């Protein structure tokens, strides 16, 4: 609407994003190289000591791409929007210039953003695996402008003993996964090896998935039960258990 | 044809008026008519080439508005409409180029690429916008069946013949009456020859008629007529009518008696000027008739006398002339000129590239041959392809 | 540059648009570009200079806005619209005279007034709109190098020479072989003379060639190729080389045999027209070889058996010819022809005032000199002098 | 072509930098632009290679970006960004050398290749970074129209000529005066002869002359001038000026006198050099005249006396002779010379893959032809291909 | 002659890497540098000399600053530096002749010219970057 161009009519399923089409379809420079950020911010993939990590864009890290962000929305603000009414034309160009005035606090707030996350992804032991999950957590886009309109300047950054908390939480986790892993897999084979036909697995997996702590085992589905049975199956065994069980 | 004009006609406005720190109020209706064109032209696919060595191109339209609020137009704007209006100048110029070899007999008019019959369907016709130029407005009129007319700043009328006739003539070539000529262009010398300087001629007079059969009619025509021919006064050793030998000509020129020049149209007198020199005006004509004659001079001077004696041999031969140059004129057909470029650039973007000799031109668009067999498909081809150079000539 | 000729299209369109009861709807666009002109000048001293006899111009811009409130331009809109345009149009005519008197060895293609220095900053970028005369749409391509062209009818590109090679020769030049050529303008007539017709070469041919190396590439060229060369067809009493003495021509003219014109670029046949006369097309060229023959009649008359003895002395001398006319012609640099008066109004202004002579071009702006030595710098501060005359040529 | 010369910086900068254990700020800027080349490149599609035998290859990006945020590159890293380096060099090279062995006569300058075509889009301009190589510089500011040149270490600018000129000669060959040159890269060897030893000259001094003409203008030239022609200073059996004979040279070397040297430029003096030997500066110019002369030594020892007799036969020949080197130079157009290695780059791609020959280079690249004939066309075209073999070799 | 080479390597560095499409991380620490010399030049006044038919000429430095807040480099950024630069060059390169043509008997290593002379002050040093020729 802002710059008169035809609304688009988005196709559910296209390979390509609305922005991806904008960006395309837009000439104007500010808006269309902040599109194509937008476009292109993906995480990045990059293991550090063994643990792989998703990293943000440089930019977005120093916060400058935020100026591109102000420089596209400052575009907004001087567009005529045609054929729209020209209260709600100002409405709308008034809140694009609250978001733009607020640069200084947003460049802050990226910044803050990408350091504690950076700060606080040190502290991860097991590989950030991207996977769309089943279920999402909902983010109000009022939230959102309450973060950009109401950040100040008063760093916040964790503590040295939240990092250790987290660290050693997230340590104790994944050992507790390995040992766990590693008790089921004993058994297993141990069970296989001894030739003991009658046992079921599914109460070892069962068990194992209890002693991780984080599953209610009343709603894994079954299919995933048996899969991980099979997976467990073809692991092998520690050389500790292994060595006591021979 | 008008939406190709139309394409070539808004980029060449986006190219001359699109420029760093004009006003946008200078641009808006332009802007207006750009973005029209790249909202008709986006998600088609077009192909030119494939004829001589013409390249196959492949041209592929995916390209945003200009949308951007300003004052004045600035560097940015001004790249982005350059990006576009590249990519659309080179999809036109190859369109010009693959029209402008083509030709067809049946229907010489219409589009012949593809690319240009699928620029004639109904969704580019909002592409179209003003027609001002001559051969697009001459197309549009005729499209409409008005009068269009081409001015020619000294049209090519004439097909090049350098040729002679002999009235009187025998084996030595000694005692000769006749005419030659050169018919070339716009110009017409003309010139008529007596050995005898009409010693027995009735009355002491030759009369020497010379017809030019205009293969188009012309209309509004300025004509500078002088009395002598100055590419027959000199002497000249020509050849035989067929060839056999060669025969001299030694002239002498003595002023043209009672020149008539009529400008006939079906026959009919339109125009007539007797006696007269200098600038005329024949306004309507399709053939030229130029009648003048040998009047041996009844008083002459020793020295003149010695030049014509009663019998032979004759050493000096009397010889009357004219000169007709067209200047201007205006033609319904196109033709062409000596101020214009058109048939330079279809020659040109033929013999570039190759391009095989076709069923409707003669070879190498040789423009003696084209106007000598002027045929009516021929001229529709021929129209075709000009008003296509004309519009390749706006970008290219 | 373009700012100039921005001022000067604006000033046209304002002489033109701005008249008595015109509505307001036909000038509102003009109308604001000539306001934006008006804000962007006003607060701006600038002066043209005293180079030569030109005064020394003092120039000052404090003018008012013109009105937005009539439905329909009056006679006082006009009135005081004309007082503004008239200052504006002084201002410009004395600029563009102040710019085409000056030249420049380094870098010609620059500003060299002052005036026209100040209006190259930034803050003027504003005045600039519509750049769609040919001059200035050569400026801006060959300002981001693209393909120039600028249009000749009659491209004045042959430096004047009428001179002549003596390939056999002797103290009493009674049995001579060789060529005599005018070049002028867009002319070339070339004649091969032999006084003993042949009648020793080895097939009773004699081969003339005639060599015109253009100092510029012309492209799109419209030819016209005649057989005889009308210059060099009358007796003539010419100067040896040396001055020393004079020889006798007295030509008789034969029809060339084997014509074969070539039209060379970079040394490699472009174009090949074998005994082809009439309209021919150039497409892309630097050079011209004329190649002709004088063939000895195999079978002569009496007559003509009579004019070429075996032996000397020989009174008549077997002469062929050819012309060659360049109707109209492209070329990427800037050129005198005979439609435009870039050429005349530059040389007039230059003589006006009295500019004394400068490092670049003749000491008369003569063209024969211009175009002899046509160097990079001589086309580059040429073609500033041109785009500027063409600018004031708007207005004056 | 910045867009090209882009991509190859790049991808040199990633092969240099982003080596095992770098500290991540070393390469936090090359990082980010490497990730723009992914971004700007993954979804594309590119063709090259359908001209003589380079096989047409088809090209795909979907590749992945490299990680920003840890404190050291290590060996993963390096092996994450390398098989996209191998991938993103081999299209370089593929589209460099598809670019490398097209031309065209109209636009020389622009882009002939698919590839590059499709990356002189407005998209692929993200990729643009810094262009700090020679040729990428003379590239932007030519395409700005600014003074700029590149430098040449023995620019090879003269085209390959060994020729003589004899101003006295005869039948026999045994008295002859005249001067015998090379003309080789940036080497002139010139010797002026005379076999009488000037003994009828007036005062005894002969005197010869040398001008080299050329193609383009040569600035800040370092020259070197000794005083002997090495070349032509021992016996030679020449053929004649048609080769219908040989004739015998037997030099014997005086010490040339009244050495001058001008460098001129436009016909005007820039520089003069009178018995000037060693190391020399030619500022701007176009053209080398070389005025030198044989004195005949007034008193000679008897062996001398003997050399040269009185009156012939005359069995020692007197010579003279001048070396001149440029040993560098600053011109605005390209240039082979004995450092860079563009034109040997070009000539070994477009002979490997059996390039046909165009319309604008001669055959084989063979640069005595095409510094011979170095016209505007060729020069766009050489720039073009010659900048092109810059961008590959910073990778290949 | 070190402000004077930092004043050359900066403006060289802009023509070279201020170019349109680029990301502004590949000109980050160009332009600060640019900015600097900027601001140093800013409010002076420079002459450079008559000496033989070199003519004299006048400058003066009241520029703005190259903006930052760009992600990619667009055509607006590039005309304003190419402005800022064509006029620098243009300084530089006339500083530089006036120089090459003066000479002394001693402390002939030592700035000849005015314009050299006035740039060997304190005041430019914060011109000075990277001298790697
Ligand atoms: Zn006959
Ligand atoms: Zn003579
Ligand atoms: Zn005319
Ligand atoms: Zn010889």
């Amino acid at each position: 609407p802002a710059f008169g161009m035809q609304r688009m009519h988005y196709r559910n399923g296209d390979p390509q994003t609305p922005f991806q089409i904008a960006e395309q379809q837009i000439q104007n420079f500010q808006v269309a190289n902040w599109l194509h950020f937008v476009n292109n911010n993906q995480f990045r993939q990059v293991v550090i000591d063994g643990v792989l990590n998703q990293v943000l864009n440089d930019n977005i890290r120093n916060g400058h791409v935020v100026n591109q962000l102000m420089e596209a929305l400052m575009q907004l603000s001087r567009q005529q929007f045609p054929t729209m009414p020209v209260d709600y034309k100002r409405s709308i160009q008034r809140g694009i210039l609250l978001l733009s005035n607020r640069l200084g606090q947003l460049v802050d707030l990226t910044r803050l953003l990408a350091y504690n996350y950076e700060t606080l992804m040190a502290c991860i032991t097991m590989n950030m695996q991207h996977v769309q999950t089943l279920t999402t957590e909902k983010l109000q886009l009022t939230s959102v402008t309450s973060l950009c309109m109401l950040i100040g300047n008063a760093t916040v950054i964790p503590s040295p003993q939240t990092l250790f908390h987290y660290y050693n939480v997230n340590v104790n986790f994944h050992s507790n996964y390995n040992e766990r892993i590693n008790d089921a897999v004993a058994i297993i084979t141990a069970a296989n090896r001894l030739n003991l036909y009658q046992k079921k697995m599914k109460s070892i997996v069962e068990d194992f998935l209890k002693r991780l702590q984080i599953f209610d085992i009343s709603r894994v589905p079954d299919d995933q039960m048996y899969r991980l049975r099979d997976r467990l199956r073809l692991l092998p065994v520690e050389i500790r258990r292994l060595d006591i069980f021979n | 044809m008008d939406v190709l004009y139309s394409l070539s006609k808004t980029l060449k406005d986006a190219r001359d008026k699109i420029v760093e720190g004009t006003l946008y109020s200078n641009v808006s209706d332009l802007i207006q008519q750009f973005n029209q064109m790249i909202i008709t032209m986006n998600g088609n696919e077009f192909q030119t080439g494939g004829i001589g060595n013409l390249p196959i191109r492949n041209w592929n339209f995916d390209f945003g508005l200009l949308g951007t609020t300003l004052l004045n137009l600035d560097a940015n704007y001004v790249e982005t409409a350059r990006n576009t209006i590249d990519y659309f100048v080179d999809f036109v110029d190859n369109v010009c180029m693959d029209e402008m070899v083509r030709e067809s007999q049946r229907n010489g008019i219409a589009p012949q690429s593809d690319s240009l019959r699928k620029l004639s369907g109904i969704k580019f016709k909002r592409i179209n916008f003003d027609n001002s130029s001559e051969y697009i407005e001459n197309w549009n009129l005729q499209n409409r069946r008005q009068r269009t007319g081409f001015t020619f700043h000294k049209p090519n009328i004439f097909p090049y013949s350098a040729s002679f006739t002999l009235n009187r003539s025998q084996p030595a070539h000694d005692n000769l009456m006749g005419t030659m000529w050169l018919n070339a262009g716009s110009e017409i010398q003309v010139a008529g020859f007596d050995y005898s300087c009409a010693i027995n001629a009735p009355a002491n007079i030759q009369q020497f008629e010379h017809i030019v059969q205009l293969r188009r009619v012309l209309t509004t025509a300025t004509i500078t007529l002088l009395p002598d021919a100055e590419r027959f006064s000199f002497p000249r050793v020509i050849n035989s009518a067929d060839g056999a030998t060669t025969w001299y000509f030694n002239p002498v020129i003595l002023r043209p008696n009672n020149v008539e020049v009529e400008f006939l149209l079906n026959g009919q007198i339109i125009n007539t000027y007797q006696a007269r020199f200098g600038t005329i005006i024949a306004r309507n004509f399709d053939t030229i008739r130029l009648s003048f004659q040998l009047m041996r001079p009844p008083n002459m001077t020793p020295a003149v006398a010695a030049l014509f004696p009663n019998a032979q041999p004759f050493e000096h031969h009397a010889t009357v002339g004219l000169t007709l140059r067209i200047e201007s004129a205006v033609c319904e057909s196109v033709l062409a000129d000596a101020s214009k470029t058109m048939l330079a650039n279809v020659t040109s973007v033929r013999q570039e590239y190759a391009i095989p000799v076709g069923p409707v031109f003669p070879p190498g668009m040789n423009w003696t041959d084209l106007i000598t067999n002027y045929s009516p498909s021929r001229e529709d081809n021929l129209q075709r392809v000009f008003t296509v150079a004309s519009i390749r000539s706006m970008l290219v």
